[PDB]
RNA sequence: CUCGAUGUUGGAUCAGGACAUCCCGAUGGUGCAGCCGCUAUUAAAGGUUCGUUUGUUCAACGAUUAAAGUCCUACGUGAUCUGAGUUCAGACCGGAGUAAUCCAGGUCGGUUUCUAUCUACUUUCAAAUUCCUCCCUGUACGAAAGGACAAGAGAAAUAAGGCCUACUUCACAAAGCGCCUUCCCCCGUAAAUGAUAUCAUCUCAACUUAGUAUACCCACACCCACCCAAGAACAGGGUUUG
RNA sequence: AGCUACCUAAGAACAGCUAAAAGAGCACACCCGUCUAUGUAGCAAAAUAGUGGGAAGAUUUAUAGGUAGAGGCGACAAACCU
């Protein structure tokens, strides 16, 4: 069972009805819109309507770097290189403006979150707009592309070698020394790993939400 | 004379008895109260100018997103209509104001901690205490019998409407946060002086002028939001949904009012007058109000064209 | 900053004595029932608890004197059997301690 | 976004834009009254030593959703007409300028790709 | 402003506040029983009741028992936790610790807390007690409830 | 008046006041067609930019702007900051002196203490300003060139006040770089009717016109303890989560 | 002249790296005190943290001795001489 991450709401002190109501409306976009499994690293294709643009129709693709928010704010980010200029695009996943959502590729990362290929070689954010859809076979695992990328000189847009960040996809025996290395594990923290009492465990959250989306689609 | 709360003395047995004795009367009360027009209320007048109607107490929920036809994201604050009554009338003689009053209440809290003379009016009244009370300037032909339940379908989609509530408290604070005073440089010679006031009045007065921005307690007061559109009404769980933001905290109760500004006078013709009454109503109102601009859920995606 | 002048004792006396100065008198003080000492109502009593963690150092003198070490703390349960007690059913496979008096009153065999 | 003193990407094929020059072609004002740019604003820049009035088309910072943010701050470069300066823009530009085509119809006319 | 924070600031920041709240955590588990400034053991309580769950989970598992590694810094009572002190509370899901204040401390007049795993081989500690139900307050309540059970039946 | 000390030019910070008004409002005149001006009466609620250069105030210059006002406040404010300058001891150049030294002539360097006793003050106060675009309209007005206005509709900025759905810094939260809301007036004159002075006359004649708030707050336990979006302490909210 | 200025007698210290003629470079111990902040009845009647200058030399330093106020001593700062 995959659960959309949008729908396990944060910590905080927010009713938990102020949650059930918004997954309604959540699920009623998805019953006009199909909203599909996607990940950070899968190549996505974004259709929305615009009033502006040719034919009042835009089509974006991009691999999906960030999903982030909860609810029906909730948002990805699509980052693809066009002409050699960088360029990414926040989509808002419940927008009704967005016609449709076809998932490329889908495929997972060895990162939850992508936002170090804006300091990549380009070649990594670079993917054909016209590259046709990968089948994805039933009932098999989501693949998991072990690309470790290069990365541009430094300084980067973030300090990604800090232990904060937890990247593994990058080669940073390429671009860094080991003294460069020893001093950023200066801020690494490793009693972090075991504090118990910040864990947060959603498991039962889930079961509930699992029993909404359901219901939902039963009647 | 040692103080004593409710349940000191009380056994091991005692103690869930009195605490399902205790919500099952509460329930009841509540459940009493849900036919005010089989029960005799007051006399039921037609809206005219100038006339000016009670509002509620609700519940900030949060914030969600909605997006209008137009493609335009306008985020709104859901407030919860949580067993909102009218509890007490106060003609305009004796109001001493211009006005007649009516008292409404908001959130169900505990008979356990509040003050015997609350509980004595409560017990008269035959309701469970509210958390919070607070007054409605109306006029004479708009007055509801104390008792009276009060529901989020009292307001209606396109309507405007003010909302009162205490700010975030954030203690005391600097003249930085409080007032956006510039502070000083961080570096260039700065000794110890980085987010202080600088001067505090002129040389030659001697003193400090009353007024005078200074550090001092920040938020946790009474401000107003005025003129903020109803989106969204949903009948079933009572939730106003009014566009943009509220003053307070998630879970803190606010005052939800007509809009007294004045592009909005004498918009109250097509509003419930005196208030909504759901059990005479007689074809049940939907789930969800809509403003005819809001992009509903299950409607279909925008297609500019 | 320095003082301008010296403050009067009839300044300083009203400042002294405010009654947010004063020392406030407290009202859940009462007496235990068990020893007749007292207490506040919310805290536990000094006197019974005291008497609990004598005893308490007594029997973990002698979880000491039968470990007998440092890093030997055992994977099996414990009981403490006083004098003219034996082990009961449910107590086989539990290292015993045995405390050379009487079992208090306070101190059931559970 | 554009602010005095951002170094700027002009994306546009003029002959002043494109030759090369010691300095990099620098926002010297930004044709708004809080001094801020975004895609659409005007700002002048200081660029081979002269004063040239540009359009931004593009910027790093995060704009709202649904609009594209680029990895560089690119501007066009205009006269103070309105009129392009070049006559192909390559890189892609935002769909959202199609909006002030009273303004900007001649720039838009040379844009190549939208985004 | 401290809206929502939910841990203490303590020892002398936070590597040195977790610790803190192991060397109390360890001293737990070997006595079964210790007392501490009130703060500490509140904060220090958290932390107990989920190092249980962890044991429950059992040795086998690498992640629990990485978790213990950590936490218990007196090596014998890694199988103290998982062998003693879990099997103890397999019945229950929550409650394995129980926490009373105890009077303020003596040289700096701290506040002060006795915390223990339930279920240990030492003395009760003098909990406080509900009042009988034989007074007669909690007499003229019981009379009330049975009137209306009396009468629920009709 | 102060030499048993009232230390500090410019800057930072925060600004109180005047009105002799720079801008926004209302008028009169015009060598005022219109668009711009010029001049005067009224108006101090609101506002009055960022840079290069100089220690600079001053000025020049580059970009703007509705406008980049003049002044007073111990040349406002240094027990809030800065110290470039300034002005002690070191040194250099030119000049003056026999020399020691000296020079509102330049130059480089050169310790800015203070735990607040009293006065005062610490959420006045929830009414908002301005620009721009469209439109009126290529209309009025002009031979043309050009070229508007009490309306109408938008979209902004700033200033207040909030807030966190998304984005961002972040992550049980606090934030801005994000979002939301913002509501009266003002008097100068211009005109009727009309006597003293049977016309006239807007009248320190009697007279008629332009032309005079609401909102918020609001009931009172225990005052054991615990919890909190409340908080320095205190207080406040919750516990029908003891 | 147990500080400090200078001197006498007789001692001691100076890692690693580069270069290799060494008042060479980098860089510790060590010596000094550029700049910033802190501190200003201090920790201290001149300090602390960082950043610095030098570090086989006109170096730094332990010991004993010498020069004395109309004086000494001085790589002149009218320096230093408890
Ligand atoms: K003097
Ligand atoms: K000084
Ligand atoms: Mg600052
Ligand atoms: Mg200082
Ligand atoms: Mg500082
Ligand atoms: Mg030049
Ligand atoms: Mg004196
Ligand atoms: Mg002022
Ligand atoms: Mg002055
Ligand atoms: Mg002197
Ligand atoms: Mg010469
Ligand atoms: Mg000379
Ligand atoms: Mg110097
Ligand atoms: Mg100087
Ligand atoms: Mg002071
Ligand atoms: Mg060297
Ligand atoms: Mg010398
Ligand atoms: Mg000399
Ligand atoms: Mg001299």
């Amino acid at each position: 069972r995959f659960l959309s991450p949008e729908f396990i709401p944060r910590r905080g002190r927010t009713d938990p009805l102020k949650f059930q109501i918004e997954r309604k409306d959540m699920l009623e976009r998805r019953k006009v819109l199909h909203i599909p499994e996607f990940y950070v690293g899968s190549i996505l294709r974004v259709t929305t309507a615009d009033p502006y643009a040719s034919g009042k129709i835009s089509q974006f693709l991009g691999i999906c770097i960030q999903r982030s928010g909860r609810g029906l704010g909730a948002t990805f980010i699509l980052r693809n290189v066009i002409e050699g200029q960088g360029v990414e695009i926040c989509f808002e996943l419940y927008n009704p403006r967005v016609q449709e959502i076809q998932v490329v590729k889908l495929e997972k990362r060895l990162d939850d979150s992508l936002l170090y290929l804006r300091d990549a070689l380009p070649e990594y954010s670079t993917f054909d707009v016209n590259m046709k859809p990968v089948v994805q076979e039933p009932n098999q695992k989501v693949p998991v592309n072990e690309l470790k990328v290069k990365m541009k000189p430094k300084p980067w847009s973030k300090r990604w070698e800090r232990p904060n960040f937890n990247i593994k996809g990058i080669r940073f025996d390429l671009c860094l020394t080991e003294q460069q290395m020893k001093e950023a594990q200066k801020w690494n923290q490793p009693w972090l790993e075991f504090d118990m009492m910040r864990e947060y465990d959603t498991s039962k959250i889930e079961a509930a939400i699992w029993k909404e989306i359901e219901a939902s689609k039963r009647s | 004379k040692s103080g004593t709360w409710w349940d000191e003395h009380l056994s091991e047995e005692n103690v869930p008895f009195i605490k399902q004795l205790v919500s099952d009367e509460d329930k009841a009360q509540l459940a009493s109260k849900l036919c005010p027009l089989k029960d005799e209320p007051w006399p039921i007048h037609p809206w005219e100018p100038g006339s000016f109607r009670v509002g509620l107490i609700a519940l900030k929920l949060g914030m969600m997103p909605l997006w209008t036809k137009d493609g335009q994201k306008h985020v709104v604050t859901l407030l919860q209509v949580q067993d909102c009554h009218v509890l007490k009338y106060t003609s305009k003689e004796n109001c001493n104001g211009k006005m007649a009053t009516l008292s409404v209440g908001g959130k169900t809290v505990s008979r356990f901690r509040k003050a015997t003379s609350i509980l004595e009016f409560y017990r008269e009244l035959g309701l469970p205490p509210k958390q919070t009370v607070k007054i409605f300037n109306i006029t004479d032909n708009a007055a509801i019998k104390p008792g009276t339940p009060l529901y989020a379908a009292h307001f209606r989609p396109g309507q405007y409407v003010d909302v009162t509530a205490k700010t975030i408290g954030k203690g005391f604070q600097g003249v930085m946060k409080r007032w956006g005073f510039k502070g000083q440089p961080a570096t260039h010679g700065q000794t110890k002086t980085h987010r202080r006031p600088g001067a505090v009045a002129t040389g030659d007065i001697g003193r400090v002028w009353p007024g005078t921005k200074m550090p001092g307690k920040m938020g946790n007061i009474y401000r107003t939001e005025y003129g903020l559109k109803v989106w969204r009404i949903n009948t079933k769980h009572n939730i106003i949904y009014v566009n943009g933001s509220v003053p307070g905290h998630k879970n803190c109760l606010v005052k939800v009012k007509d809009s007294k500004l004045p592009a909005y006078k004498d918009l109250g013709k097509n509003l419930p007058f005196p208030t909504y009454f759901p059990d005479g109503d007689e074809e049940e109102l939907p789930e969800d109000l809509y403003d005819e601009n809001v992009c509903q859920p299950g409607a279909p995606s925008i297609t500019f064209a | 900053a320095a003082p301008k002048n010296r403050r009067t004792i009839e300044v300083n006396r009203c400042r002294r004595r405010n009654p947010q100065k004063l020392i406030k008198v407290k009202n859940n003080i009462d007496v235990c029932p068990e020893c007749g000492h007292l207490k506040q109502k919310h805290v536990l009593c000094a006197y019974c608890y005291e008497k609990v963690c004598k005893e308490t150092a007594e029997i973990r003198r002698q979880i000491g004197k039968q470990e007998g070490g440092p890093f030997k703390a055992p994977t099996i349960e414990t009981v403490v059997l006083y004098t003219g007690e034996t082990p009961s059913e449910q107590d086989q496979g539990k290292r015993i301690i045995e405390r050379d008096r009487k079992r208090p009153s306070w101190f059931t065999q559970n | 976004a554009i602010q005095k003193m951002t170094r700027v990407r002009v994306v546009d094929n003029s002959a002043l834009g494109n030759s090369p020059y010691h300095r990099a072609p620098r926002c010297i004002h930004v044709y708004k009254k809080n001094g801020v740019g975004k895609v659409g604003d005007q700002i002048l820049l200081a660029i081979k030593g002269q004063k040239k009035k540009a359009l931004i088309v593009g910027h790093c910072m995060p704009g709202p959703r649904m609009t594209p943010r680029f990895d560089s701050n690119n501007v066009v470069l205009i006269e103070d007409n309105g009129n392009p300066v070049g006559t192909r823009i390559k890189t892609p530009i935002p769909t959202s300028l199609r909006k002030r085509e009273g303004e900007y119809s001649k720039v838009l006319a040379i844009a190549q790709n939208f985004v | 402003i401290s809206h929502g924070r939910v841990f203490r600031r303590m020892g002398l920041g936070p590597e040195s506040r977790i610790h803190l709240l192991r060397n109390l955590l360890t001293g737990l588990v070997r006595h079964e029983r210790i007392e501490a400034p009130w703060a500490r053991v509140d904060e220090m309580r958290g932390y107990a009741e989920k190092l249980i769950d962890y044991g429950k989970l059992g040795d086998t598992n690498e992640r629990a028992m990485r978790m213990a590694d950590f936490w218990l810094t007196e090596k014998d009572l890694i199988p103290k936790l998982f062998q003693v002190l879990a099997p103890r509370y397999k019945d229950q899901t929550g409650g394995y610790t129980r926490m009373l204040q105890i009077p303020n401390r003596s040289l700096d007049r701290a506040k002060m807390a006795v915390i223990e795993y339930k279920g240990n081989c030492l003395p009760p500690l003098p909990l406080p007690r509900r009042d009988s139900h034989l007074t007669l307050l909690n007499q003229l309540l019981q009379g009330l409830r049975q009137d209306l059970r009396q009468s629920q039946e009709a």
